[PDB]
C-alpha cells in the first residue's frame, strides 16, 4: 500500500495532477499489519490487532490528501469481519472515509447497472454549504421519492397501482422512472453490452433529475430513460420507442 | 456455549420477524378479501331495502302485523355479540367483551332479564369459562361466516323470536371504520322499523351515518380505508308490481331477508375489522422484533469482542509467564 | 327468447342467465311465470323452483325467498339458494332421519320452530335432490 | 468446468479447472461426502485426482481408499495419508507433498484436482510445532504465519497459460467450523484465501436435503465462465426461481390465502428442493443433470407429489439415457443445448409421464 | 429482611412486592414483542400492579431538588408498608400510574391522582 | 447408519425420525411465542408425533432403577423400528403423550395408555 | 441431580417418592408447553393441578424442618 | 453561565464557567460542529479558547482552523 502511495504521491506532487489511487481490500493491510506485529512479538490491541492500528492506518490514510500541486482521491474497498462496523478494522477505517458506495446484488441482479445503492450509500459531501441548496434539495427529493417506492412496493403487491392514491401512483411511476434513470452505459461495458457508454457530469444530473422530478417527463415510458444519459438521450429513446408505435 | 446460545437466540428473533410481516401482509390480503365480499354482498341489500320501503308505503295503512316489525314492550332483552375467531386480534375481543359487560352490567340493574347469544370463539370461550352469565347458543368461525355460519344465525334468531319469548334482540358488533381504532356499536336487530331501516341500541335511526363500503387506499406511503356516504342505490321509483301473495303475508316471507341481510354484514364487517387490528398489531410486533434483533446484535457483537480480548490476553499471558 | 332471471343469494349473485318457463313454489300455490308477463311482485315459500333452459327442463334448491317479477327483467331475492342439483339424496335422507329424529327430541315452543324449518327445509332439499 | 457431479454445485456454485472452492461446514455435514463425489465423478475427465487426509483416523483412510478401490476410482487417484499418531512435521508437511505431486502432474499439460481434507489440523499442526519452538502466538494461540502457511499453499492451484501446457490444479480445501462460527479465525483465512466458498448446514443436513449445500450463502467468484453452455440456459431458470422460492419461503405456512402465482412459485420451488437431493456416492453426468434442471424449472413436474418427484427423475434419467442417446451426444459434442435436444427431451417427458401414470 | 428482624407483616409485604415485581421481569420479553395484549386477565393485572409498585419505589429527594423539582419527601417504614398493603390489596386499582411517580406517603399519590383527574 | 449397512427399512425410519424432530425444532418459536392453536393442519400432526417420539426416546435402564424408580427393559432392534414406525404412521394418535414415557416398546405404551385412560374414568 | 438416588432413602421414601423427580420434570415442560396452548384436555388440566399442588407442597420456611415420618 | 449559542444546550444542558462537560456520540454525529459552535460564540465574552485536536485527520483541523481565521474567533 505504501508503494501504491509513493507512486500516486509522484504524479500528485511533481506533474500535479489529479490522481485516482485505488486501494484493493483495506482490511487485508490492516491483517498484514497484525500478522507483522504478531510476528515481531508486541502485545496485541484489543480484539487481537498491533497495538499500532490507529498509527499505521494513519500513516497510509494522511497522505492521500490535496495539495496545491494536485489531490490524490481513494477509493478502497472495505471488507467488515463478522459483518460488524464496531471492529477495530472497520471502526479505524472509517474514521478516514468520507463518502460510501453501496453495490446491490439487487440492483445487478435486475439490469440496473451500475448496481450502487441508492439509499445505503452515504457522503459527508451532500450538504447545502458544499454542494448548493438546489443540488441537495433534489437529492434529498430524489431519496424522498425512492424511500416511498421501497415502502409502498408491497402495499402494490397486495392493492395494485389502481388502487393506491392519486399521489401515490405518481410517485410510484416517478421512482420507476429514476430507479431506470440512475442506471448508465459504461465507456468500459461498451465492449460486451454494445451501448457507446456515456459521460454526464453533475449539471446535466442534476438538470435531467428536476425535470424527471418535476411533472414535465411524465408521459414517457420506463424503458426511454433505463441505460442512457443527459436526458436529452433519454427523450430521444423516448422518440424512438414511440417510432415503434406509430410504426 | 455462551455465544452460540446468543447466535441462536438472534436467529430466533430473526424467525419471529419474518413471521411476523408474513402475518401482516397475509392478513392485508385478507382484509382486502373481505372488502370485495362486502362490495359483492351489496347489491342484494339495495334491491332488498329500496323494495322494502316501496312495500310498507303501500302497507302502512294496512294491517301487516308481522311478529318481526311487532313491538312486545314488556322487554325482555337478548343481547347478541359477534367477537373474533382466531387470536391475537390487537385488543379486539378485549374491547368487544368488555362493551358486553359494561351493557349487561346495564341491563341486569333495569331486571330487563338480559341474555347472551355468542358468535365468536374468543367469546364463548370467555363466557363458558365466566360461567355466571346465561347464555342461549354457541357458534363458530371454522365454518365459512359468508353463507352458512350466518344463515345458521339468522335461523336460531328467527326462531328466538317468532316464538314470542323475548323482545329487543339488539347486536354487539365492530364496524371497520379505521385501521388503528376500531369502536363497538350496539344496533338493535328485530325490534325493526316497517321502513325497513336499522337503528341503534335505542333506535334513533343510525343507518343514516353507515357509510357504506370501506375500501383501502393509502395516503401518503401507508395504507388508510377511505368510507363515503352513498353508491349505486335506486329506491325512489316503484310501478305497479300487482301483488299475487297477501299483502300482510309479503312482508311475512321478506322481513327474514332483512334479518339474515343484517347479520352477514355484520358478520362481514366484523371479520374485516378483526383482520384489520390482527395487520396493526403484526406490523407493531414486526417493528418490535427489528429493534429488538438490533439491540440484540449489537450485544452480541460486544460479547464476541470481548471474548477474543480475553482469550488472546490470556493466552500472552501464559505464554510472558513461561 | 325469454324474460331474464336471476337469483340473488344474500353475499353472491347465483347466475343472471334466463330460462324460458319457470314454476315458483309460493305461499299461495305453484304460480308459472309465462314470457312477457304482467308485473306481479309474488312472495316465496320453501319449496322447488323449476327452470326451463329451453334445451331441459331443471331444478333449482332455494331455502326460501321473495322474487319480483319485472318487465322480462325478474329478480328473486332468497335466503339460501342452490343452482340446480349438488348435493346427492342419499346424505339427503342421512340427514331427514337426524331431522325427525331432533323433532322428537326437541319439543320446547321455539325448538318446535326450529325443527319445522329444519323439516321444511331438509324436504325441500330432498325434493330438488330429486333431479 | 470442474463436474463435480453434484447437480446444486454444477448449477449453483460452478467450479472450473484451475478454481480454488472452499468445502466448508461443520462437522458431520458432508464435507467428505462432496470430496469423494467429485474424486469419483472425474472418472470419464482425464483428471488426475489426489486426496490428502490430515490427522484423520486410519480406519477412515481405509474406508475412503476401499471405496475408491471399489469404485474404480483408484486409477487415477493418489492417496497422501498422515494420520493423527504422525508428529505436528508430517501432518503439516502433507498437504505441500500433495501440491508438489499434482504440481508434477501439472506441469505435464494434465488436469489435475487435490483434496486438502481439514486443512484445519495442518494449521492446528503447525500451531503445536510454532508454540513448541516458543514463538510468539496470536489469536487462538496461531503463529502469524499461519495466514502464510495457507495462502502459499493455495496460491499453487492455477490454470496454466497455454505456453506452460494449459494444465491446471483445482483445489478443494476442506474447513470444519465449530459452533456454526465462520469468523473464526482459519475459516476467515481460508475465506479470504479461497475463490468460492461453499456452506454446509447441519439444519439443512437434518431436514433430509442431503447434500446439506446451502446455496443462498455460498458464493463462486469465476461464476458462470465454470459451466458448459448448456448448463448456463438451465442454471439461469434455477437460480431465478429458487430465490423466489427462499424469498416466498417464510410464506408457505400462510399458502391456502395466498394468491394463485405465489402459491404456484412456492410450489415450485418446494419440488426444486426435491431435486436437489442426491445420494452419497452417486455423481451426475453433465447431461443427466441438464436435462434434471430443464424438467424442474420448467414444470414438466409440476403435477406429481413430492414423495414421487425423486422416483420419476430416476425413471426419467434412465430412460433418456437408454432410449433417446441422441440428447446425450447432443449435449455431450455440441456442449450446447440444442433445440433438437429440448424436442428429444419433450418427447422423453411426455413418454415417461405416460410410462410412470400406468404406474 | 427476615421475619424475626423487621416483623412478620414488613416481612409479607416485601415478599409479596418481590413476587409481583418478578411475575413481571418474566413475562418482560413477552410483552416487549407482542404487548399487553395477548396475556392473561391475571397477568395484565400483575403487569398493572408491578408498574404502579415500581412507580411507587421513586422519590423526591431534598439533594435532588434541582434536578426533579417538587421538593424531597421523608418518608416512614409505617407509611412505605401501608402505601404497599393498599397497592397490592387491589383498593388503589383504579387510578393513574402517573400518581405514583416520585411521590411520598401514598396519601400524596392518591391527592395526586385527584389533582390529575380535576385538572384532565 | 448408511443403507448398505442397515437396511432400507431402518434408514428410512431413522431419516423420518430425524426429519419429524428437526422439523419440530424448526417449529419450535412459531409455536413459542405465536400460538400452538392457529398453526396448520400438517404442522399439528407434525408436533404431536414428534412429542409422542420424543417421550418414545427414554427407556428405563436396568442399571437405573435407583432414578427411574422402575424396572429397566431391553428394547431389541426390530421392536424399535416397529414401534417408531407405529407412531410416525399415524395408527397411534390416540395415545397420550404420557403413555409413551419411560416405557420399554410399544405394547407396552398401550398398555400404559390403557392404564392412563382407566386412571382417567374412574 | 442426586448420583446416589434411591439407595439413599428409607424404604418408606422409596415407595413413595421412587417415580416423582421424573414426573415433576415432565410436569415442567407439559406446563411449559401448555402455555401457548388454546383449547387442553381434562387429562392435561389433571396433570397441571397435580403439578401444581405438588409444587405448592414443596416448600419449607428456613429452619423449619419435617422428620421422616412427616415427609412421607 | 458559559453560553455556547445552541438553544437546547443553552436552556436544558446549562453549563457554567468550571464546568468538565462531556461531549458523548457517535462518529459524524456532531461534537465538532457543537465544540466550534461554542467557541465562535465566546467573541464578546472575555474567554480564552483551547481546542486540542488529538487524533483528527489533517483536513479536519485545515477545516475548523480557516473557520475561525475567517469567523474571528
Ligand atoms: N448426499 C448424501 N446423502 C446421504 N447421506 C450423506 C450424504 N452426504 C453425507 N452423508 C452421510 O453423512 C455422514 C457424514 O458424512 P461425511 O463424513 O462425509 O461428513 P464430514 O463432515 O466429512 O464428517 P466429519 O465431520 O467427521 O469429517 C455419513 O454417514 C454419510 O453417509
Ligand atoms: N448543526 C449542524 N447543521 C448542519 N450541518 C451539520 C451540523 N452539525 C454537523 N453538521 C455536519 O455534519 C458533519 C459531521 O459533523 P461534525 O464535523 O461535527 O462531526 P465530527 O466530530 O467530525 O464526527 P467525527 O469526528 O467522528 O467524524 C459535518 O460535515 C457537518 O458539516
Amino acid at each position: 500500500g505504501l508503494t501504491a502511495l509513493t507512486m500516486a504521491e509522484y504524479f500528485r506532487d511533481v506533474n500535479e495532477q489529479d490522481v485516482l489511487l485505488f486501494i484493493d481490500n483495506i482490511f487485508r493491510f490492516v491483517q498484514a499489519g497484525s500478522e507483522v506485529s504478531a510476528l515481531l512479538g508486541r502485545m496485541p490491541s484489543a480484539v487481537g490487532y498491533q497495538p499500532t492500528l490507529s498509527t499505521e492506518m494513519g500513516s497510509l490514510q494522511e497522505r492521500i490528501t490535496s495539495t496545491k500541486e494536485g489531490s490524490i482521491t481513494s477509493i478502497q474497498a472495505v471488507y467488515v469481519p463478522a459483518d460488524d462496523l464496531t471492529d477495530p478494522a472497520p471502526a479505524t477505517t472509517f474514521a478516514h472515509l468520507d463518502a460510501t458506495t453501496v453495490l446491490s446484488r439487487g440492483l445487478a441482479a435486475k439490469g440496473i447497472y451500475p448496481a450502487v445503492d441508492p439509499l445505503d450509500s452515504t457522503s459527508t459531501m451532500l450538504q447545502p454549504r458544499i454542494v448548493g441548496e438546489e443540488h441537495y434539495e433534489i437529492a434529498q427529493r430524489v431519496k424522498e421519492t425512492l424511500q416511498r417506492y421501497k415502502e409502498l412496493q408491497d402495499i402494490i403487491a397486495i392493492l395494485g397501482l389502481d388502487e393506491l392514491s392519486e399521489e401515490d401512483r405518481l410517485t410510484v411511476a416517478r421512482a420507476r422512472k429514476i430507479e431506470r434513470f440512475l442506471s448508465q452505459p459504461f465507456f468500459v461495458a461498451e465492449v460486451f453490452t454494445g451501448s457507446p457508454g456515456k459521460y454526464v457530469g453533475l449539471a446535466e444530473t442534476i438538470r435531467g433529475f428536476q425535470l424527471i422530478l418535476s411533472g414535465e417527463l411524465d408521459s414517457l415510458p420506463e424503458q426511454a430513460f433505463y441505460l442512457v444519459g443527459n436526458i436529452d438521450e433519454a427523450t430521444a429513446k423516448a422518440m424512438n420507442l414511440e417510432m415503434e408505435s406509430k410504426l | 456455549a455462551n455465544l452460540r446460545e446468543l447466535r441462536d437466540r438472534i436467529g430466533s428473533v430473526k424467525n419471529t420477524q419474518k413471521i411476523t410481516e408474513a402475518m401482516k401482509l397475509v392478513a392485508a390480503a385478507k382484509v382486502r378479501r373481505a372488502q370485495e365480499a362486502v362490495v359483492n354482498g351489496r347489491p342484494f341489500s339495495e334491491t332488498l331495502v329500496e323494495v322494502l320501503y316501496n312495500m310498507n308505503e303501500q302497507l302502512q295503512t294496512e294491517d301487516v302485523d308481522v311478529p318481526l316489525t311487532k313491538i312486545r314492550t314488556v322487554k325482555k332483552v337478548a343481547l347478541m355479540v359477534v367477537t373474533g375467531d382466531r387470536g391475537l386480534c390487537g385488543g379486539f375481543n378485549n374491547m368487544l367483551l368488555k362493551k358486553a359487560e359494561s351493557r349487561i352490567a346495564e341491563l341486569k340493574k333495569l331486571g330487563v332479564d338480559y341474555t347472551i347469544i355468542s358468535i365468536g370463539k374468543k367469546g364463548n370461550t370467555y363466557f363458558i369459562r365466566r360461567p355466571e352469565i346465561p347464555v342461549d347458543r354457541y357458534f363458530d368461525g371454522t365454518n365459512l361466516p359468508t353463507a352458512k355460519e350466518a344463515q345458521a344465525i339468522a335461523d336460531d334468531v328467527f326462531s328466538l323470536f317468532v316464538s314470542e319469548e323475548v323482545d329487543k334482540v339488539e347486536m354487539l358488533y365492530t364496524k371497520f371504520v379505521s385501521l388503528v381504532k376500531s369502536d363497538p356499536v350496539i344496533h338493535t336487530l328485530l325490534p325493526l322499523s316497517p321502513k325497513g331501516e336499522i337503528c341503534d341500541i335505542n333506535g334513533k335511526c343510525v343507518d343514516a351515518a353507515e357509510d357504506e363500503l370501506f375500501r383501502l387506499t393509502t395516503k401518503e406511503g401507508k395504507l388508510t380505508v377511505e368510507r363515503d356516504m352513498i353508491k349505486t342505490e335506486t329506491p325512489a321509483f316503484s310501478p305497479i308490481l300487482e301483488f299475487e301473495q297477501d299483502p300482510a303475508q309479503i312482508l311475512d316471507a321478506l322481513l327474514p331477508l332483512y334479518l339474515n341481510s343484517q347479520i352477514l354484514r355484520a358478520l362481514q364487517e366484523s371479520l374485516a375489522s378483526e383482520l384489520a387490528a390482527r395487520m396493526t398489531a403484526m406490523s407493531n410486533a414486526t417493528d418490535n422484533a427489528n429493534e429488538l434483533k438490533k439491540t440484540l446484535s449489537i450485544n452480541y457483537n460486544r460479547a464476541r469482542q470481548a471474548k477474543i480480548t480475553g482469550e488472546i490476553l490470556e493466552i500472552v499471558a501464559g505464554a510472558n509467564a513461561c | 327468447m325469454t324474460l331474464n332471471l336471476c337469483v340473488l343469494t344474500p353475499n353472491r349473485s347465483i347466475w343472471n342467465s334466463e330460462v324460458k318457463e319457470i314454476i315458483l313454489s309460493t305461499n299461495s300455490g305453484q304460480i308459472g311465470v309465462l314470457p312477457n308477463h304482467a308485473p306481479t311482485a309474488t312472495a316465496v315459500d320453501i319449496g322447488i323452483l323449476r327452470i326451463r333452459l329451453n334445451d331441459q327442463w331443471l331444478t333449482l334448491a332455494l331455502m326460501g325467498g321473495f322474487a319480483r317479477i319485472g318487465n322480462n327483467e325478474i329478480t328473486i331475492l332468497v335466503n339460501d339458494a342452490e343452482r340446480g342439483s349438488d348435493i346427492d339424496p342419499q346424505e339427503a335422507q342421512q340427514t331427514l332421519e337426524i331431522a325427525e329424529a331432533n323433532l322428537r327430541k326437541a319439543e320446547g315452543k321455539r325448538q318446535k320452530i326450529e325443527a319445522n324449518l329444519a323439516l321444511r327445509r331438509a324436504r325441500t332439499r330432498v325434493e330438488a335432490s330429486n333431479t | 468446468p470442474l463436474q463435480t457431479g453434484l447437480i446444486a454445485i454444477d448449477a449453483m456454485i460452478p467450479v472450473g479447472r484451475g478454481q480454488r472452492e472452499l468445502i466448508i461446514g461443520d462437522r458431520q455435514t458432508g464435507k467428505t461426502a462432496v470430496a469423494t463425489d467429485t474424486i469419483l465423478n472425474q472418472q470419464g475427465q482425464n483428471v488426475i485426482c489426489v486426496y490428502v487426509a490430515i490427522g484423520q483416523k486410519a480406519s477412515s483412510v481405509a474406508q475412503v481408499v476401499t471405496n475408491f478401490q471399489e469404485r474404480g476410482a483408484m486409477e487415477y487417484t493418489i492417496v497422501v495419508a498422515e494420520t493423527a499418531d504422525s508428529p505436528a512435521t508430517l501432518q503439516y508437511l502433507a498437504p505441500y507433498t500433495g501440491a508438489a505431486l499434482a504440481e508434477y502432474f501439472m506441469y505435464r499439460e494434465r488436469h489435475t484436482l487435490i483434496i486438502y481434507d481439514d486443512l484445519s489440523k495442518q494449521a492446528q499442526a503447525y500451531r503445536q510445532m510454532s508454540l513448541l519452538l516458543r514463538r510468539p502466538p496470536g489469536r487462538e494461540a496461531y503463529p502469524g504465519d499461519v495466514f502464510y502457511l495457507h495462502s502459499r499453499l493455495l496460491e499453487r492451484a492455477a490454470k496454466l497459460s497455454s505456453l506452460l501446457g494449459e494444465g491446471s490444479m483445482t483445489a478443494l480445501p476442506i474447513v470444519e467450523t465449530q459452533a456454526g462460527d465462520v469468523s473464526a479465525y482459519i475459516p476467515t483465512n481460508v475465506i479470504s484465501i479461497t475463490d468460492g466458498q461453499i456452506f454446509l448446514s447441519a439444519d439443512l443436513f437434518n431436514a433430509g436435503i442431503r447434500p446439506a449445500i446451502n446455496v443462498g450463502i455460498s458464493v463462486s467468484r469465476v461464476g458462470s465462465a465454470a459451466q458448459i453452455k448448456a448448463m448456463k440456459k438451465v442454471a439461469g431458470k434455477l437460480k431465478l426461481e429458487l430465490a423466489q422460492f427462499a424469498e416466498l419461503e417464510a410464506f408457505a405456512q400462510f399458502a391456502s390465502d395466498l394468491d394463485k402465482a405465489t402459491q404456484n412459485q412456492l410450489a415450485r420451488g418446494q419440488r426444486l428442493r426435491e431435486l436437489l437431493k442426491q445420494p452419497q456416492s452417486a455423481p451426475l453426468t453433465v447431461e443427466e443433470q441438464v436435462m434434471t434442471i430443464y424438467t424442474g424449472t420448467n414444470g414438466y413436474l409440476d403435477s406429481l407429489e413430492l414423495d414421487q418427484v425423486r422416483k420419476y427423475l430416476v425413471e426419467l434419467r434412465t430412460y433418456v439415457k437408454t432410449n433417446k442417446p441422441e440428447f446425450q451426444e447432443i449435449i455431450s459434442s455440441t456442449k450446447t443445448f440444442t433445440e433438437e435436444a429440448e424436442a428429444l427431451l419433450k418427447e422423453a417427458i411426455q413418454e415417461q409421464m405416460e410410462r410412470f401414470l400406468l404406474q
